[PDB]
């Protein structure tokens, strides 16, 4: 569609020679669409449309591939760090997936972190160490490029061929279920004291999609300088929450309001009037 | 990397109305490593039935989670989010408050 991404996220925690945990999920931009069952090693389809347009045969093969990859990764890593390597515990993060850009080619990527630091990434046919993570990254890349050579071609085809085709199907399958525009609710409250002789007003805007939104405090038609947008936080099922606050000094006159503009509203802004006190506690 | 202590933000989905059902959200973000204990609390006890996302992470590789559950706000009842993590010496508790923006 526009820029839209599909991401598989994996987290491997290695606790000792005999214990590790794998965890994984699939995300359509900011909406989780897939989980992973770590007990039985299977894909969890979180929505009715999470299979996209893939057949059960294709998804069976993909589930097997994932099991093979995860068991082999665990086995190899645990083999190479034996008994008393002071590295334990450590954690490996993997971000792999694809992006569609409107009118241009898709992009595929496969990035790895060791203990939260960039380690290596996959570059079309080669594992390339991050220039920042030194000797360990070089050793891992040696093994991946020379020993497991015959799976490079899989990774490439997975992230650059299979992933875009799947994402296109997923987007198409969600069209009978998912909203492209969700309207927010909004309400007013007070906030914590900004200081003596002052109070804080809060305009809450909850449950809107997509993410771009405009919110300002107003005196009639005059936008107020003290308006400040908070961080935008997630809600359930890929929607968003925002707080817009205003600091007010003792002596400000009644008649303030909050005005919310959003594409889901399309010409009918929400306007909320403050009906409480403006005398600071 | 360096260990990163989690940031905790608490907020309700709908305007708070005593005796009317609502949803309580807790967004925990920016932390590393991934081992974490997040609970939503009603009067200091963990709510046994909650919804949570899977772990995701930002592009600095730090993790984030979203928790939410149904709840009915009340004069007496205290609802909160409790987090423990290796960067924390004991569990950190962030209370939900109407008279503030739960800010
Ligand atoms: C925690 C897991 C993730 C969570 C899942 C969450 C759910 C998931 C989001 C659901 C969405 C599905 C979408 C469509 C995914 C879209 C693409 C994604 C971006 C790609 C991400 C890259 C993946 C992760 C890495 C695997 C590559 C590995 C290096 C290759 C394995 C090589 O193994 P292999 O040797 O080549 C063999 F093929 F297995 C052989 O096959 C024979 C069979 O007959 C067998 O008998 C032989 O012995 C042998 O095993
Ligand atoms: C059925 C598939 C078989 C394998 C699955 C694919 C996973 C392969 C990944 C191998 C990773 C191995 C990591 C090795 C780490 C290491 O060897 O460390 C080097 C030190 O010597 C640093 O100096
Ligand atoms: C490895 O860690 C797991 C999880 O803490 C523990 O149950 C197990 O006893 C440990 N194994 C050894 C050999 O220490
Ligand atoms: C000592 C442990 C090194 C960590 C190895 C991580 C390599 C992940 C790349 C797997 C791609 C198939």
């Amino acid at each position: 569609s526009e820029h839209v991404s599909f991401h598989v996220i994996q987290i491997f925690s290695f606790v000792n020679q005999s214990w590790a945990r794998g965890q994984g999920s699939g995300w359509l931009d900011e909406l989780q669409t897939h989980g992973w069952d770590s007990e039985s090693g299977t894909i969890i389809f979180l929505h009715q449309w999470s299979k996209g347009q893939f057949s059960n045969e294709e998804l069976s093969d993909l589930e097997l591939l994932f099991r093979f990859y995860l068991f082999g990764l665990t086995r190899e890593i645990q083999d190479h760090a034996s008994q008393d390597y002071s590295k334990y515990p450590f954690e490996v993060q993997v971000k792999a997936g694809c992006e569609l850009h409107s009118g241009g080619s898709p992009e595929g990527f496969f990035q790895v972190a060791f203990n939260g630091l960039d380690l290596l990434s996959f570059q079309q046919t080669t594992w390339v160490p991050s220039p920042g993570c030194g000797s360990l990254a070089q050793s891992v890349c040696h093994l991946l490029n020379h020993q497991y050579e015959g799976v490079t071609e899989t990774v490439y085809n997975l992230i650059r061929s299979t992933c875009p085709r799947f994402l296109l199907g997923l987007l198409d399958a969600g069209k009978m279920y998912v909203h492209r525009q969700v309207r927010p609710e909004a309400w007013l409250s007070s906030g914590p004291s900004p200081g003596p002789g002052r109070l804080q007003l809060v305009c809450h805007v909850s449950g809107f999609y997509p993410k771009p939104v405009w919110v300002m405090w107003m005196r009639g038609e005059q936008e107020q300088q003290g308006t400040q947008l908070g961080d935008i936080l997630p809600n359930a099922n890929g929607t968003w929450y925002l707080r817009a606050t205003l600091d007010v000094a003792d002596g400000e006159a009644a008649g303030l309001s909050c005005r919310v503009k959003h594409s889901s509203l399309e010409g009918q802004d929400i306007i909320l009037y403050w009906r409480g006190s403006l005398v600071p506690r | 990397a360096i260990q990163r202590t989690p940031k905790i933000q608490v907020y309700s989905r709908h305007p708070a109305e005593n005796g009317k059902s609502n949803f309580l959200n807790c967004y925990v973000s920016g932390f590393h490593p991934s081992d974490i204990e997040v609970d939503l609390l009603k009067n200091g006890e963990r709510i046994e039935k909650v919804e949570h996302s899977d772990l995701s992470f930002s592009k600095d590789w730090s993790f984030y989670l979203l928790y939410y559950t149904e709840f009915t706000p009340t004069e007496k009842d205290e609802y909160a989010c409790r987090v423990n993590h290796v960067t924390l010496s004991q569990p950190k508790i962030v209370k939900w408050d109407r008279d503030m923006g739960s800010l």
